[PDB]
């Protein structure tokens, strides 16, 4: 009732193809870091879009001053 | 120190108790190249060790042994097939079971021979053929003895036995009356009980029958461009202490590390060719025969010829009378070599012969060294020089001598 009866300390875990829970638990930090990097890249590549600028970048304090328009009464015709 | 024979449940046992932390288990099957029906069958049968049995596959046998931390080894000689496995002493039962299963039920799958077994045999045969000295010694063995132990141990390049032949030979050889069990762990009684319990299911057949050895002579020649060799060979009857004493008296190998030597062969080489050619001698015991050989090697064929003539003259000089000091030195060196040939747990060509023979292989053999007298050595040498010797020459054949010119 044991793989290698002389050594019962071993066991076989569910697997598809070298995909095991022990290995799966190890790669989670890599996936999280890659997701964060991808999110940061997508953010940095789209920061002049008017909707993003007026919705996400503007309300943040100490950064919204730079991301705000500075056109006086001389403006759109 | 020496194995003590015993027989339990129709199984030949030989144990030894040593104060170590490891152990050993081996089976010495009398199914070597001497008994093979066709050429190379013994080699392939030996290479089938630890393959897929009826209860386990090769993957299990390898991976689980790796998990347990053990080594499995196999060996083939001209008269034996040895399956051995060293381990930590805590795993005796498992390895006894593994060896018993390998010996008894070792189902021969037809697709393993063409995938794993044959290429290994081809590689081993090629590696053996590359070594010049081994080929020369094998040729000398074949020239001296006719076909009993003068067969070819390794598989030739133009042979391909079928799986049926190997299966038939295995069914005829792996029987309870055709091998023994050698163990050298720190406990003997427990190992004896384990071996008796486990090695008791193999059917009790009958030992293989082979004709008595036939002794003759002959000379072979071959060409090579590198170093040159010239080997002499004197077939002899069953090994005796006098033969070991004579082999040590001839000498050839230095005692001190960086020196020349004071043995007969060393002095012959020194006074013949100013140490430009080295001569060594050794003895190889067998079940019912022995072969004493002298090997002369070098790069100058003239020096090899001169030292061969000088060594032959020195050997012939031993038939008149021997001073006592030479006999004492030879006795001491032979005893030291014979006892040092027992320390390793691996069965070499000396321990196996002592174990297979049941007539006081080692217990009384050592006591027979101190009773060697110059008259006995002179008689042995005189009986040795009756028939001509067998020579093998490698290299420049226009300078390397024949036997008639020595």
């Amino acid at each position: 009732i044991s793989f290698f009866p002389n050594k019962p300390m071993y066991h076989v875990q569910p697997h598809i193809s070298f995909i095991t829970p022990e290995r799966t638990m190890k790669t989670i930090p890599a996936f999280s870091r890659w997701a964060f990097a991808a999110v940061a890249g997508v953010f940095v590549f789209a920061m002049q879009v008017p909707k993003v600028k007026t919705t996400i970048l503007q309300p943040i304090a100490f950064i919204g001053d730079h991301f705000k328009d500075k056109t006086p009464e001389e403006d759109k015709w | 120190i020496s194995y003590t024979p015993k027989k339990v449940e129709g199984v030949s046992f030989a144990g030894r108790e040593t104060p170590t932390a490891t152990g050993s288990l081996s089976v010495v099957i009398n199914a070597g190249s001497r008994y093979q029906p066709d050429a190379g069958v013994s080699h392939l049968l030996e290479k089938f060790a630890f393959k897929t049995t009826e209860e386990r596959s090769a993957l299990r046998i390898t991976r689980e042994s790796e998990l347990l931390g053990g080594q499995l080894s196999t060996q083939i000689t001209r008269e034996h097939i040895i399956l051995t496995a060293r381990f930590l002493n805590e795993y005796l039962e498992y390895y006894a079971r593994l060896l018993a299963e390998v010996v008894d039920a070792t189902k021969f799958l037809p697709f393993q021979l063409t995938e794993e077994v044959l290429p290994t045999a081809r590689i081993e045969s090629e590696l053996f053929r590359e070594d010049i000295l081994r080929v020369a010694m094998a040729k000398l063995h074949e020239k001296a003895f006719h076909r009993g132990i003068g067969n070819e141990v390794y598989l030739p390049a133009s042979a391909s036995p079928s799986i049926s032949e190997i299966k038939d030979f295995a069914s005829k050889a792996y029987v309870k009356s055709n091998f023994s069990v050698i163990s050298s762990g720190p406990d003997v009684q427990k190992a004896s009980d384990l071996c008796a319990k486990y090695f008791a299911v193999i059917p009790d057949g009958s030992p293989l029958k082979s004709a008595p050895t036939k002794i003759s002579s002959g000379e072979s020649r071959v060409y090579s461009k590198g170093t040159n060799y010239f080997c002499l060979g004197f077939p002899a009857p069953a090994a005796s202490p006098e033969l070991f004493v004579l082999s040590s008296i001839l000498g050839g190998d230095a005692a001190v590390k960086w020196s020349h030597g004071n043995t007969l062969l060393a002095k012959a080489a020194g006074t013949a060719s100013e140490y430009k050619a080295t001569a060594v001698a050794d003895l190889t015991p067998y079940s019912d025969a022995s072969l004493l050989s002298v090997v002369i090697s070098g790069s100058c064929p003239k020096a090899i010829k001169a030292t061969a003539s000088e060594s032959f003259k020195a050997l012939k000089s031993l038939s008149s009378n021997i001073p006592n000091d030479v006999v004492k030195s030879g006795i001491a060196m032979a005893k030291t070599k014979y006892l040092s040939a027992f320390e390793p747990v691996t069965l070499n060509a000396i321990s196996a012969s002592s174990l297979v023979s049941a007539s006081k292989g080692s217990d009384a053999f050592i006591s027979g060294f101190d009773k060697v007298t110059p008259a006995s050595i002179s008689k042995v040498v005189s009986s040795l020089l009756a028939k001509p010797a067998s020579t093998v020459a490698v290299g420049n054949l226009d300078v390397l001598p024949y036997y008639d010119e020595l």
